[PDB]
């Protein structure tokens, strides 16, 4: 029979769930896991939260189909720069996508660039140990902070900068981090959307669990949930629940024990609607950012293509720090695979990149940043089976396909060294020995020059 | 495996075996290394939804009392039922033998969008 040779672009986990798909439901398959970054395992390293460790068991799994003697790693291996889509395509049989949603929603708005205005996903990786974000050094010296934004990301930020500091200490928060937090004067946070509270993107997991910070206290206004009781008791079963959480929080007096709780409590987080990000405000010396100009918002236009849209009043919020954390985009990385730049990803019918033969797509380059793992891994499966299915009927290459025969001398040809997942383990072991010491899961190791000397490299 | 209890994998296939009194479904799926397209994927700590199993009417009914964790992890599952629960959270007992859970499979592409 045919010995499969499938190629995954990205290693997090979009790529491993098509390959742990290919691997279980073919067992002459192949799959090699390419990877820009020294490390695997994407955002669930990079962007789940260090105080969110249960989520991150689904690298256990990953590291088993990585161990699986058909499956192999290649980090530090940048595809459509050290090697290109098409290159990829001439040595295996399928080609697939994985490779996320790195691109920032710009607020594209005056002075966007003053000094303490960040993307909500750089302030993220900056505490998740993601190289390029270790230097980020974000400003924490002042009492407001807005996040832009009420998606669970916006939660996520919120929630790390109102933790007691000391209660992350033995989580694998990066120690630079975990160090500027202690020194953090900031005790208010505000998360502003452009909607209403029916439109919140979050999750009653990460809400509940901001409802309950200790130390912290709930700023909702009652007014934000007038002639919305009835639409909340009728909406859907995922909906419901949720929004029946912040009204009853933001309606509801607390009972003697939980008014304690806040009227103890020395931070505060809060919920602002229809207000949509005019302009970052200046400071005297117009040197940073001292606050956001919103714009009030109308619900006007309604349809497919809603939108919030300015009444022409504005509003000025005091704040020393301002995170956007307004979605994403994927990007091209390669002239030779199609773009929808609209929709911020790769064209594709549930999976086939559009007019590209073997050429496929899982994840959030497929269907947009929107997913949590679960959904990722889900739609992933769907993928690695229609490759399967194409497969079968025989709508993929035919014959040989050298597979890493040949990209593995053409990455030589070119000087670039790729890093295995055994090299990964090494560096692993290494990180976790460094959280010994201070009782943490690890101690992520952030110079990419001193991870490569670990290895080797 | 003291009793025995039957899964109705997501392609019709049945999947039998016995796991003994005291382990969550979801140890019964590991152990038994049973093939569930990605069950258990946090490995049972109530952050994803993966183990997600509809129970015989007759059981769930006398099943632990379901905790708000457990089901803020349940309203992001496909394939809801009425007699959903998360396989992780149910510990096997002696009145269990021979029930058959069923893995929620049908058009979920509805939660990719
Ligand atoms: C801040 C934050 C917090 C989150 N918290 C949770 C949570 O608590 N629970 C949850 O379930 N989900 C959470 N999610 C969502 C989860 O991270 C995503 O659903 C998941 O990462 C999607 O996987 P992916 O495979 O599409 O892409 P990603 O994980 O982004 O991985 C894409 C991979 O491709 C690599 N890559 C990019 N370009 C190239 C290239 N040219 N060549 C080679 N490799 C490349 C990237 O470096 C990366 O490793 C969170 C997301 C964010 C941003
Ligand atoms: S295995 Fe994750 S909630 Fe049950």
């Amino acid at each position: 029979e045919q010995t499969p040779q499938i190629c995954v672009v990205g290693s997090g986990p979009a790529g491993f769930y098509t390959a742990q798909h290919l691997l279980k439901h073919h067992s002459r398959a192949h799959v090699d896991i390419y990877e820009k970054q020294l490390v695997p395992f994407g955002l669930v390293r990079f962007g789940v939260a260090p105080d969110h460790p249960e989520v991150k068991n689904v690298i256990n799994t990953f590291t088993q189909t990585a161990r699986s003697d058909r499956c192999a790693f290649y980090g530090n291996v940048e595809v459509g720069r050290d090697v290109t889509v098409q290159e990829l395509q001439d040595a295996y049989h399928a080609v697939v996508l994985s490779y996320g949603a790195e691109d920032h929603q710009a607020l594209d708005i005056p002075g966007e660039e003053l000094p303490g205005v960040f993307s909500a996903r750089a302030f993220v990786g900056w505490y998740n140990g993601l190289p390029e974000n270790r230097e980020l050094a974000p400003d924490l010296s002042c009492d407001t902070a807005v996040i832009l934004g009420q998606g669970n990301v916006a939660l996520d930020v919120a929630r790390i900068l109102l933790t007691p500091p000391d209660h992350l200490e033995k989580t694998d928060i990066t120690e630079a981090a975990l160090g500027a937090l202690r020194q953090s004067r900031v005790k208010t946070v505000w998360i502003v959307g452009r909607r209403g509270p029916l439109q919140v993107a979050f999750t009653i997991k990460e809400l509940r669990e901001m409802i309950q910070l200790p130390g912290t206290r709930p700023m909702l206004d009652p007014a934000d949930f007038l002639g919305l009781q009835d639409r909340i008791k009728e909406a859907a079963r995922p909906r419901k629940r949720l929004m029946e959480l912040l009204l009853r929080t933001a309606t509801e007096k607390p009972g003697v024990e939980e008014a304690a709780r806040r009227a103890s409590a020395s931070r505060a987080w809060g919920l602002r609607f229809f207000r949509s990000p005019q302009q970052v405000l200046p400071s005297p010396d117009g040197r940073r950012a001292a606050g956001i100009r919103l714009a009030v918002t109308r619900l006007e236009g309604i349809g497919e293509a809603t939108r919030a849209v300015p009444t022409g009043d504005v509003e000025d919020l005091p704040c020393g720090l301002v995170l956007s954390s307004i979605g994403y985009k994927s990007r091209p990385i390669d002239p030779s695979v199609p773009f929808d730049p609209k929709l911020g990803v790769v064209p594709n019918m549930e999976g086939r990149v559009v007019d590209v033969p073997g050429l496929y797509c899982s994840g959030w380059v497929k269907r947009g940043p929107t997913g949590v793992i679960t959904t990722t891994m889900t739609d992933s499966f769907l993928t690695g089976q229609i490759l399967l299915q194409d497969l079968k009927a025989g709508h993929l290459p035919s014959g040989p396909r050298p597979g890493s025969a040949f990209i593995k001398a053409l990455l030589d040809s070119r000087g670039v060294w790729p890093v295995s997942f055994s090299d990964w383990e090494k560096l692993d072991a290494e990180e976790v020995s460094r959280g010994q010491a201070s009782g943490k899961p690890r101690e992520k190791l952030l110079d990419p020059q001193e991870m490569l000397r670990l290895l080797g490299h | 495996d003291k009793i025995t209890v039957h899964f109705i994998n997501r392609d019709g296939e049945t999947l039998t075996t016995k796991g003994k009194i005291g382990d969550s479904l979801l140890d019964v799926v590991v152990q038994n290394n049973l093939d569930i397209d990605g069950f258990g994927a946090c490995e049972g700590t109530l952050a994803c939804s993966t183990c997600h199993l509809i129970f015989e009417q007759h059981i769930f009914e006398k099943l632990e009392a379901i905790t708000d964790e457990e089901n803020d992890m349940l309203d992001l599952a496909y394939g809801l039922t009425d007699r959903s629960r998360l396989g992780c959270q149910i510990c096997l007992t002696k009145a269990m033998d021979n029930m058959t859970v069923r893995v929620p499979d049908a058009v979920s592409d509805a939660r990719e969008s």
